[PDB]
């Protein structure tokens, strides 16, 4: 039961972190942004582009 | 308007393929 | 079943392609016998652009009717006329309120395949008028909306569809409410605007249980199809993708189910190669557009939207390729994609940057109660000019 | 309502005006609140801006 | 308790799976089942999947 939910609340992790991160901000980097969510870069261009739509 | 539709479908997927060739 | 009579009018209805069209309209009519009816139906067929019926003065008759099925019908109604009446002399000896009711309302549902819309009026009227099981009002209501929509006659639908309206809500069925989603579904298509039609379709698949509808199978690449059409990437991603049952079931699908996932990937590569192919594919078998401009200009609009509205820049290579057509048919879309406002970019070629400003913005919905305004407020002073004189 | 109202401002600003002249010169008081409501006026600046139309009325006479 | 498992991991009814825990877990603590131990920590799964923390 676990096994499964985890991938998804792993995902909605990344998505409320992300938020958060862009807030305040205007005008940031992406590379900023990929340190405080402390998570690899590419996957971040995806889920910020998912967000947007 | 004008006929997009007869043109779009024949001129998408020909010159998409040759667009592949040219660039990414 | 009959719900395929509907689909094949609409054939030769579609400006990218008249003649193969004929050859699909023939079929189903054949066998369940409008053959009677055909003659007077013909007219209709010419709007529509060529008829192949036997007394069609139409281009193709390469696939033209035989001279004996015309007589066959025919002779066929007059000898199902000839055990009616009958049947009507024997009813008064038993209850005068059952067996008469059965028998005309029998009448009228057989004169509405053939596509008499006279005959049926007439055959209905007396059972309405005497107690029938509330499911079976339902269902009758549906077969005069039914033969209209063969028919193509746009205000004959109106007529029907507002009356079964009333008769399905006040009623217990909901199998029932459904039944006239797709009727009205047939209805969405036909006219040009193909959005309203997805909602209907996507309901009705879940219920409304195999009695006057094709296969399970048949309708469910229907479904997938038109919400395609009217949805972007989060309904269609909610709706869809995110259901148990599809997985369940298991797929059948696969040409349909590219063209629903290259939305979703936001891959407009693979998207542009799914869509020349199947436009031409679905829209040719079976009806959801007699206006083949309709179609492509809307995915068209959503494609680049959903591409720019992400990334703010691309390379003219990426933007020509991924598009499909040329550089120069993309030039000229655009400043019609522009004119709407939902799109605002400009495009650099000079220095080969395509920038999206991209304004989510109150300007968008301003824009919006601003256009549509236009459409109505012309349309008062004509009613006006009419009423007074 | 809106007539009746520029009637009625104009004469509590010819009150104040009266009293300027009358303090100025003939030694009235300067009182702080009489120099605080003037010098606000100046401060604020009010800057014209959009808003509040409709064009409703004419469909549902057409409509009777 | 057992119908949770099925409900919750495939189908993604998490709602469902949860109510179903709950009858379980009331159940359970009146003979005071090992069980009952079992059915709590399923319950905060589920929500925990909605992302409810």
């Amino acid at each position: 039961i676990i096994s499964t939910h985890l991938a998804k609340l792993y995902d909605n992790l990344l998505e409320q972190n992300l938020i958060r991160v862009i807030e305040p901000f205007s005008r940031v980097q992406i590379e900023h942004i990929s340190s405080l969510i402390k998570l690899s870069k590419a996957d971040v261009e995806r889920k910020l582009s998912q967000m947007i739509l | 308007n004008v006929e997009d539709d007869f043109s779009n479908q024949l001129r998408a997927e020909l010159e998409k393929h040759g667009y592949k060739m040219e660039t990414s | 079943m009959p719900l395929e009579n509907l689909e094949e009018e609409g054939l030769p209805k579609n400006p990218d392609l008249r003649i193969a069209q004929l050859r699909f309209l023939l079929s189903l009519p054949e066998h369940r016998g409008d053959t009677a009816v055909r003659e007077e139906l013909m007219a209709a067929v010419r709007e529509n652009n060529m008829a192949p019926y036997y007394e069609a003065l139409c281009k193709s008759l390469d696939w033209q009717m035989d001279m004996d099925l015309l007589s066959k019908m025919k002779k066929a109604n007059e000898e199902e006329l000839k055990r009616l009446d009958e049947e009507l002399e024997d009813a008064e000896k038993n209850l005068g309120e059952s067996e008469i009711r059965d028998a005309m309302m029998a009448k009228a549902e057989y004169l509405c395949q053939i596509g008499d819309k006279e005959g049926a009026l007439t055959a209905f009227r007396k059972t309405y008028d005497k107690t029938v099981a509330l499911g079976h009002r339902l269902d009758i209501v549906f077969y005069l909306l039914r033969i209209g929509l063969f028919y193509m006659d746009n205000d004959l639908i109106t007529r029907n569809t507002e009356k079964a309206k009333s008769l399905i809500e006040e009623g217990g069925d909901w199998d029932r409410r459904n039944r006239l989603k797709v009727y009205q579904g047939l209805y969405c298509v036909a006219i040009r605007d193909f959005k309203q039609a997805a909602e209907l379709f996507l309901d009705t698949v879940s219920t409304f249980t195999s009695y006057e509808l094709m296969d399970y199978k048949t309708f469910v690449t229907y479904t997938v199809y038109v919400s395609m059409i009217a949805l972007e990437r989060p309904d269609l991603r909610e709706k869809v993708i995110k259901g148990a049952e599809i997985l369940e079931v298991l797929h059948s699908l696969p040409a349909v189910r590219q063209y629903l996932f290259s939305l979703y990937e936001c891959r407009y590569s693979v998207f542009f190669q799914s869509l020349a192919v199947v436009e031409q594919e679905m829209k040719k078998d079976w009806l959801f557009a007699p206006h083949y401009r309709y179609y492509v200009r809307e995915m068209r609009i959503h494609a680049y939207s959903q591409l720019l509205e992400s990334y703010r820049s691309l390379t003219l290579g990426y933007m020509a390729e991924a598009f499909g057509v040329g550089v120069e048919f993309i030039d000229q879309e655009l400043s019609r994609f522009i004119a709407a406002g939902r799109l605002h970019c400009k495009i650099d070629k000079v220095n080969e940057i395509v920038e999206t400003n991209r304004p989510d913005s109150k300007n968008w919905q301003y824009q919006e109660t601003i256009k549509k305004g236009d459409l109505l407020l012309n349309r008062v002073q004509k009613l006006s000019r009419v009423i007074n004189m | 309502n809106q007539v009746h109202g520029l009637k009625g401002l104009n004469s509590k600003l010819l009150d104040i005006r009266t009293y300027l002249e009358k303090v100025a010169s003939g030694k009235l008081p300067i009182n702080h609140h009489i120099i605080y409501q003037l010098q606000d006026v100046f401060n604020l600046l009010p800057d014209a801006s959009l808003q509040e139309f409709v064009k409703a009325f004419y469909l549902k006479t057409n409509d009777q | 308790m057992q119908s949770g498992i099925i409900h919750a991991a495939e189908e993604k009814d998490w709602k469902t799976a949860y109510s179903y825990f709950y009858e379980a877990f009331e159940g359970y603590d009146s003979i005071d089942s090992p069980k009952a131990i079992t059915s709590l920590k399923y319950m905060l799964l589920c929500k925990i999947m909605l992302n409810t923390p």
